[PDB]
DNA sequence: ATCAATATCCACCTGCAGATACTACCAAAAGTGTATTTGGAAACTGCTCCATCAAAAGGCATGTTCAGCTGATTCAGCTGAACATGCCTTTTGATGGAGCAGTTTCCAAATACACTTTTGGTAGTATCTGCAGGTGGATATTGAT
DNA sequence: ATCAATATCCACCTGCAGATACTACCAAAAGTGTATTTGGAAACTGCTCCATCAAAAGGCATGTTCAGCTGAATCAGCTGAACATGCCTTTTGATGGAGCAGTTTCCAAATACACTTTTGGTAGTATCTGCAGGTGGATATTGAT
């Protein structure tokens, strides 16, 4: 027996995605390739987030990713920022940003 | 005690693949878990609405794909679509 | 049961220093003194709205406990989705 | 005796609190506030402590963002001091009022 | 040829109960259709979520009711819960 | 044979609404009161709008309701304006409103 | 030779256009713009009449809204003249940008 | 005499929109800026409309394609179906 | 102030673009009779959640001082509003045919159902390690001079 | 610039919570394998309704003129930042008790399903009229003098 994930060369669980597509009342029927695609798409986006988050961990001289690194990653990336424009990352804080007119002198 | 499932494992595999020396806090893992479930719903919802607009009782990988194109931004979509099409093609040619 | 102290005027526990801190995270350098009461009013409305909805979920579930999911679902309705507490 | 000039600690604080992520309101007072308000909607309610934290994570993020928009409104009118009218305009344009 | 179902009619009955000497344009009636479908989806989708949040498999009038309370403003929500509660009663109280 | 709508005291179609709930993937199963309730609520809201719309057409010396009337009726009502705050009513225009600071001094 | 003072016609036009509901962009140029824009996503496309009218109703509605907010932004800055900076603030705050 | 399609959105027209919007006085840079904003609006809506089209295997953009695009961009439009 | 220029309002008319009305099928509601499914009504758990007590710091309230920001005032220059019209782009309305939509067909793909096998969750114990929070102490930053 | 006050920086160092590590049980998935159902792609094509274009229509490009708005400069007043001081309240971490979320086991009640009537609701067609424009004359508003 091969999992459908391995069949598809995915880390993310294709079967579980299938079930959830069923139990979620999204449509009568579910084509056999939808969960496969979907689980692929989710796996891709979570690889994308982890990549940039890891980088932000390494920049702050850290080995373990915390929410602040996810927040830095998402908010410095144009597209993730948009995909997550109306989402709040608990314990993430904000990007350092001070409006220029507020800085001293001229 | 009831089995509360999550994507923690899939997330941790992928984390090792891209940063093999890097760990994740349980709070951050919670965030990741929220993120995946959120995007799951978003895609599955746009797909549902799509099939329904076109009087189809079936959500195929084609509807997933259009949904992705509707939901995600430019470059992210392009790449997600490739990874998707790739995983399908490979799966279909693996029974 | 036997007693349970009356809550009143607890919006005033959103103090001026706390409000000043939130504004600094928000980038604010100088703060008009009428901001503190204005902020308190804006916050009270935000909280009532979220809680009203969250409790509506609690009631519908026939529970007497407001769960993090009740709150998480309320926030989503209200276009303030929150990661980190389930869902 | 020593004195920092008006603004200088202000900018210090901004850097400080924009670098960190801890909740800026005290926990206990926030909790009371939450309980008062809920109580006015339904009596005899209990709260998962995480529900209260979700609320506080959410409120604080809401306001920090309101203060960003509020600030841009001040700076748009060539001030550096945020005022109630700044909050009011930001809220109007967001569709809150 | 094939049938295009609308509400454009029940609307007209309601218009007559409410303003018997008043009539309505094509476009106006189009708006009223959009409205009815909009609100239908809002209430249905919210009810759908409630039921799923509680692991229930049935959208009963309690879900409808809660949804109405979540979607509608104060008085609007309240006159509406009465009307809906009334209707279920009258329908039930009918041999 | 008696229509569920007439039983329920409603102009709005209880059956159709039951069907629409069945075929929108909202849930596996639908209670019997659910579509009565919903139909009643839809009719209600329709009434309230037509009522105010009517008045606005009456107020502008007209017997036929047009989109404009719906726009005036909705945006001058606090609660309908809220329920429909993210909706465009085609051919509605906007309320007469001029900021005071733009009004001529003398 | 008669002459209205600067602002008197403008106010008048407001009063007029707030009263009416006709579209204010000429149809053909709007329609050509739709098709230029659409060509970039897919070639050789046709548009239902109404599908182009829906867009025009939508844009016009959108833009008239943005000008309300834009105008409020000018008035905040103690002006009465709307400048691009006002549009940018409004869009920023609405969350369309930045 | 050739011209840019976008410049088809004429200063008079724009000024009219502004007037419905209650604006009394307009800087001269507004017109170009307004054209850019309008362009980004249409790009966004049409992109999604056309996406609905292609999914349906159609060569025509239907007013539902548009209505559905508007909906999901939170610009919901009444009076064109749906 | 009065007086002219011109915009706006109001009363009345009338053809026809667009309502409302009528008819006649028929898809889909309703009625009927079994075939599942479900949401509790009771009847128990182990939790989290509430309450409360005591110690302690860590932040809050307050009053004073005055730096520098806001808003008032004044003003010159620049920049958008108002202006008349024929050139030209848009509007209107008539006409082939692109393709949306109607219909029918059938099999590759879906559900369904009963097995068989595996994995992901938790819970019990065990180990480990990243880093939070404390420590000087060497390197800025700021503001008085 | 030069000098002193203090905030900032960073790097090393121990306690430890939170992370990772097994182990093992197993219940709930997920998979595998027939039997069964059908959704919708595929092909054919009828007929809306969309692109195209000719003549009719009326909105817009233009350049000039100066009203009044914007933005710069100055400045007096007073508001809000900084900070020192006094101590109240939140934080932290116990401990008990219980109110209540969370399950499981049995049915009566409710809802789905396959099959047949019986309309209510739509498309296609047939009358019917509300009001969009037109005109005429009174009236209001604006701006010059
Ligand atoms: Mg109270």
């Amino acid at each position: 027996a091969k999992t459908r994930s391995s069949r598809a060369g995915l880390q993310f669980p294709v079967g579980r995605v299938h079930r959830l597509l069923r139990k979620g009342n999204y449509s009568e029927r579910v084509g056999a390739g939808a969960p496969v695609y979907l689980a692929a798409v989710l796996e891709y986006l979570t690889a994308e987030i982890l990549e940039l988050a890891g980088n932000a961990a390494r920049d702050n001289k850290k080995t373990r990713i915390i929410p602040r690194h996810l927040q830095l990653a998402i908010r410095n990336d144009e597209e993730l920022n948009k995909l997550l424009g109306r989402v709040t990352i608990a314990q993430g804080g904000v990007l350092p940003n001070i409006q220029a007119v507020l800085l001293p002198k001229k | 005690r009831s089995r509360k499932e999550s994507y923690s494992i899939y997330v941790y595999k992928v984390l090792k693949q891209v940063h093999p020396d890097t760990g994740i806090s349980s709070k951050a893992m919670g965030i990741m878990n929220s993120f995946v479930n959120d995007i799951f719903e978003r895609i599955a919802g746009e797909a549902s609405r799509l099939a329904h607009y076109n009087k189809r009782s079936t959500i195929t990988s084609r509807e997933i794909q259009t949904a992705v194109r509707l939901l995600l931004p430019g470059e992210l979509a392009k790449h997600a679509v490739s990874e998707g099409t790739k995983a399908v093609t490979k799966y279909t040619s693996a029974k | 049961k036997r007693h349970r102290k009356v809550l009143r005027d607890n919006i005033q526990g959103i103090t001026k220093p706390a409000i000043r801190r939130l504004a600094r995270r928000g980038g604010v350098k100088r703060i008009s003194g009428l901001i503190y009461e204005e902020t308190r009013g804006v916050l009270k409305v935000f909280l009532e709205n979220v809680i009203r909805d969250a409790v509506t979920y609690t009631e519908h579930a026939k529970r007497k406990t407001v769960t993090a999911m009740d709150v998480v679902y309320a926030l989503k309705r209200q276009g303030r989705t929150l990661y980190g507490f389930g869902g | 005796p020593h004195r920092y000039r008006p603004g200088t600690v202000a900018l210090r604080e901004i850097r400080r609190y924009q670098k960190s992520t801890e909740l800026l309101i005290r926990k206990l007072p926030f909790q009371r506030l939450v309980r008062e308000i809920a109580q006015d909607f339904k009596t005899d309610l209990r709260f998962q402590s995480s529900a209260v934290m979700a609320l506080q994570e959410a409120c604080e993020a809401y306001l920090v963002g309101l203060f960003e928009d509020t600030n841009l409104c001040a700076i748009h009118a060539k001030r550096v001091t945020i005022m109630p009218k700044d909050i009011q305009l930001a809220r109007r344009i967001r569709g809150e009022r």
